[PDB]
């Protein structure tokens, strides 16, 4: 239950420990196959997936991609419509506000529908 | 393969320029629902809903012109038939606007006539 | 009457005032906010809208009378068949001649008028300013 | 006493008081005489320069004692979008009026110096063709005040050049003050004299370059007030 | 910082290319799942004949197409195939007085060299008076053209002397 | 409230970390291709690196910015949706406000594009004045105010910071015959005509001057007197003088482009 900002910075630090991880599975695994491949057997050891790790960075990567685009989707929806009333909620009734919202609704539908059907009607 | 040697274009200038024009106004009317984001795209759409529309009426207005030439060498009786109704409005209007004149500078002078008593 | 210089030219005359009223009514567009902004509920809203309606009215009947215009020009297509006039540039009377000779001599008294008429309005206006 | 608290170490001190008498009704009937030879120019340029772009002036209702304000525009026949030179001089009495074409080019005049006047109207002819080829083609913005001399630049430096192809051809104008105003060529792609020797050694024979003159021969052709460029212009691409 | 990638992608100096494909091709073919990723089809023999066998040094041909009306140049019996490429007939028809065509053979049309060639300099120039001073102020004007080009500027060089020699 | 474009840099930035990502683990997919004399590849492993560090630490920098997310749940948006549940059967509104919002961008960008129309020529109310002026005083750092002593004339004054006031006439519409004077006037009970000054407030009336023969619009005059006054107001710093020094004379202004020089150099 906290703020997309905090989940933000609270991802971004393991996004990139995540990513370092991922270069260290990835340069061991491949050092793994080359001597296993060209030279002599040396690394007998059981390495990482690298692939359990790429998913999760992914995964991290994503998360915190649509934790910013719901924080951005937010604040549009609210700087637009800030502009268009004042606050009243628990400085005007609610029935009042509903009442408003519909008539201006139907307002913008009216002209929209007026000029589209006066474009159509121009061919 | 229009980008090739041919390119089919007939009946056009007039029918082309009524469809650029009902055309790139869809970009405002959609039966669609509108995305939730704009930024860089109406500007790219606008761009080319200008452009060609300018660049079609210059077209037209450069087919008139040609049409005025045409017009001009083949037939100068009309060209002064068109003259002399110009002078003749303008003669009808300079005269309407002398008759105004008149009747407010009448006005004025009667009404300082009027206001002269002391 | 044929008329067909002036066809053409109320053509041209139409086609600029197609794209000037697209123009005008892009520019009024740009400034129409929401309708239930903070005061204005229906008359500055209902008056853009009856203005908008007269523009697109307006406009449709412009794209009407173009076309007609432009049907006119291409069917009057009588005379000079190869009219090579784009490409073969160089490289009644008396009537007219009286309605110049009468319209010189309506605007030299227009300018006989027009000195007096300044010639008072310099006057006004130099002398009541160097009132008290 | 106003000198004490806001102390003015010359200007207050001389504009206090001044002399009076007779200066000022010779500065004033000087101005009047100024204002009258002004008007009279103005009205006879117009009444000569009938064919030229029409000359449009307007005068100003604050008429002062000393100085007045007086406004002009070029304005050519029928073309309110042609109006790239437009300026407002004001008419003082002891000194010459002080005039500003568009761009803050303030200059002093004399007596009987008028060929300003006709400098400007060469040089916005000059920007009328200009912008006429701007609205319908590719004109470049070239038209430098002037080069190198058509016609030895009689008249006070007025000598145009400015060139504007629209698809393949190209027009070039150089209009003066009189003295050659009306030099106009339009040079097209391909012509009859040409020279096959060193051409059709060149692979995809060269016909897209334009250099054979062809000077327009500006006789009988329809220019009504030298607004009609765009009308020769149209002769592009049917 | 993470370096690792790097230094082991840049010791690895062997011939054989494998164990990356065997490394990576899986978990990026399991994530990305492109059965054709490019489905475009390729199949290009891309050179079939370029040369039209008959152009002389194209910069020239460019300069030739710059000339005005009022020159021409043509070819004589020609040592000029490709190397030396031009020696012209450039004869100045203009509104002036004529005069006689000079050779102007020049250098690989690439230019780090000018063309003057100055071949009928012998009996043209000697036998008129007036032609004598027209060689005399040209050759002092082109002792001056710092790097001059073939065609143009050394065909307007040679007008502008021989109509201002005019006097 | 200019955390949209920081939200839309970092949504760019995250984009470009997983663009990066993948072109990396791509080309490290593919050997050298062909190089006949050194492997190459080298470096194009270390651009694709230096590339992802970039990305990195490019979030890193966004991560500064977005100082908080204030409360105002949506700023009275909620009002069916998270309202009556009847109220929403609401996505009407939401369509509305982008709608209104696209066309308002739309008609902008259009007729800044259209400014430059192919009107051929012009051929075939001493009420909204003071309106006017009032709308334009509204401006911050530029209190006027009109007095009419003659006629019709609107010869008002402004004064921006100092006490170089300018008293601009005018003529019921496209206002002309302006005159400044800095530091002392108003002779009399009345405007004047000195045009007094140091040399330097005379070039400024000839480029006022020049601005008003400029801004001559063939209608809307009221756009062209915000226009002149929006010009106007670029005379508050003084404190510029690109393609020239300070002091290449005494005064140094310019600014039609709205980027004032030393005079003399246009």
């Amino acid at each position: 239950d906290f703020d997309p900002v905090q989940r933000y910075k609270m991802l971004i630090p393991q996004l990139k420990e995540s990513l370092q991880t991922l270069m260290k599975v990835a340069a061991q695994n491949l050092i793994q196959n080359t001597n296993i491949d060209n030279g002599q057997k040396s690394s007998d050891a059981p390495l990482q997936r690298f692939d359990k790790c790429l998913e999760e960075f992914y995964a991290l990567c994503d998360q915190l991609e649509l934790c910013l685009r719901l924080a951005h989707e937010c604040l549009s929806q609210s700087c637009d419509s800030a502009k268009h009333s004042p606050t009243l909620v628990p400085s005007l009734p609610y029935p009042q506000y509903l009442a408003v919202i519909k008539a201006q609704i139907t307002c913008a539908k009216d002209i929209h529908t007026a000029l589209l059907d006066c474009a159509n009607k121009v061919t | 393969a229009a980008p090739g040697a041919p390119r089919p274009s007939n009946s056009t200038l007039v029918d082309e320029l009524e469809s650029s024009f009902e055309a790139c106004f869809a970009s405002l009317v959609s039966q669609d629902y509108v995305n939730g984001t704009d930024q860089e795209e109406i500007r790219t759409g606008v761009d080319q809903c200008i452009q060609k529309f300018l660049d079609i009426a210059r077209q037209t207005e450069c087919f008139f012109l040609q049409k005025r030439l045409q017009l001009s060498v083949q037939k100068p009786d009309q060209v002064i038939k068109e003259d002399v109704s110009e002078l003749r409005s303008e003669l009808q209007r300079k005269d309407a606007l002398v008759q105004k004149h008149l009747t407010k500078l009448r006005h004025w002078q009667q009404v300082l006539e009027d206001i002269n008593v002391q | 009457e044929v008329n067909t210089a002036t066809l053409c030219r109320i053509g041209q005359e139409t086609v600029q005032d197609i794209v000037y009223r697209t123009m005008e009514i892009f520019q009024l567009l740009r400034n129409m906010q929401l309708p239930n902004g903070v005061t204005y509920h229906t008359g500055t809203y209902q008056d853009r809208l009856t203005k908008l309606q007269d523009h697109l009215r307006q406009l449709s009947i412009l794209f009407r009378k173009l076309r007609l215009v432009y049907d006119k020009c291409n069917e009057n297509c009588g005379g000079m068949d190869p009219i090579p006039v784009e490409q073969l540039i160089p490289y009644e009377r008396r009537e007219i001649v009286e309605v110049n000779k009468k319209l010189k001599q309506k605007n030299q008294q227009l300018k006989q008028i027009m000195d007096q008429l300044r010639n008072l309005i310099w006057d006004i206006n130099a002398m009541l300013a160097m009132r008290n | 006493r106003l000198s004490g608290p806001q102390a003015f170490d010359k200007n207050e001190i001389n504009s206090i008081q001044s002399t009076e008498g007779l200066l000022e009704k010779i500065i004033k009937q000087a101005k009047h005489i100024f204002l009258r030879s002004r008007t009279a120019a103005t009205i006879d340029s117009l009444a000569s320069r009938i064919e030229d772009p029409q000359i449009q002036a307007h005068w100003s209702n604050i008429n002062d004692v000393y100085e007045s304000s007086v406004k002009v525009l070029i304005t050519s026949q029928g073309y309110e979008q042609i109006c790239k030179s437009i300026q407002l001089q004001l008419n003082i009495g002891v000194e010459q009026v002080r005039v500003v074409h568009r761009d803050g080019r303030v200059i002093m005049l004399s007596h009987q110096e008028q060929e300003l006047q006709d400098f400007l109207l060469s040089q916005m002819s000059q920007h009328q063709v200009h912008a006429v080829q701007q609205l319908a083609w590719q004109v470049l913005s070239f038209s430098n005040h002037v080069g190198l001399g058509p016609i030895e630049s009689i008249g006070n430096a007025s000598a145009i050049t400015v060139a504007s192809p629209s698809g393949d051809y190209a027009i070039s104008v150089r209009n003066g003050p009189e003295s050659g105003s009306k030099i106009m060529v339009q040079f097209p792609r391909n012509q009859c004299k040409d020279l096959p020797k060193s051409d059709v050694l060149q692979d995809s024979k060269w016909s897209h370059l334009r250099g054979p003159f062809k000077e327009v021969q500006w006789n009988k052709m329809e220019g009504r007030n030298f607004v009609y460029k765009m009308e020769l212009l149209m002769s592009a691409l049917s | 910082q993470p370096l690792l990638d790097a230094v082991l992608a840049n010791i690895r100096s062997p011939v054989f290319n494998h164990s990356l494909y065997r490394t990576f091709v899986p978990a990026m073919m399991a994530i990305h799942g492109p059965p054709i990723v490019s489905p475009v089809v390729c199949s290009r023999k891309r050179r079939f004949e370029e040369d039209e066998r008959q152009s002389i040094p194209n910069v020239l041909q460019g300069e030739v197409a710059r000339l005005d009306p009022k020159f021409l140049v043509n070819l004589d019996p020609s040592h000029c195939s490709n190397n030396g490429t031009v020696h012209l007939i450039c004869k100045l028809d203009d509104k002036d007085l004529p005069s006689v065509p000079p050779l102007e053979l020049s250098v690989p049309a690439d230019y780090p060299a000018q063309s003057p060639m100055w071949i009928d300099r012998q009996w043209q120039y000697d036998a008129n008076p007036f032609l004598q001073s027209v060689h005399r102020c040209m050759t002092s004007r082109l002792l001056q053209l710092p790097d001059k080009h073939s065609v143009t500027a050394l065909l307007n060089t040679w007008a502008q002397s021989i109509h201002q020699a005019c006097l | 409230g200019v955390n949209l474009e920081a939200f839309s840099q970092a949504i760019s930035a995250i984009q470009a970390l997983r663009s990066s990502v993948s072109r990396v683990f791509d080309c490290l997919k593919d050997g050298m291709r062909n190089k006949e004399t050194l492997e190459g590849r080298e470096k194009a492993f270390i651009a694709n690196f230096q590339d992802n560090l970039h990305s990195v630490n490019r979030d890193l920098n966004e991560l500064e910015r977005l100082s908080n997310l204030v409360g105002k749940p949506s700023e009275n948006h909620p009002l069916h949706n998270s309202g009556l549940l009847s109220l929403d059967p609401y996505s009407q509104l939401l369509q509305a406000y982008k709608w209104s919002n696209k066309l308002q961008y739309h008609a902008g960008l259009a007729s800044g594009l259209l400014n430059q129309q192919s009107l051929k020529r012009s051929a075939n109310p001493q009420y909204v004045d003071d309106v006017i002026s009032r709308i334009d005083r509204m401006f911050p750092e530029m209190s006027i105010h009109l007095s009419r002593p003659n006629g019709t004339s609107a010869m008002l004054l402004v004064t921006l910071g100092k006490v170089l006031k300018v008293i601009v006439v005018m003529r019921s519409l496209f206002i002309d015959r302006t005159i400044v004077k800095g530091y002392n006037t108003e002779d009399g009970k009345l405007d004047i005509w000195s045009k007094s000054s140091y040399q330097v407030f005379q070039k400024v009336t000839d480029h006022a001057t020049t601005a008003l023969l400029h801004y001559q619009l063939p209608q809307m005059p009221d756009v062209v007197v915000r226009s002149f006054m929006t010009w106007l107001r670029s005379y508050i710093k003084l404190f510029q003088a690109p393609c020239q020094r300070c002091g290449k004379f005494l005064q140094d202004g310019l600014p039609p482009t709205w980027r004032d020089f030393r005079t003399l150099e246009a």
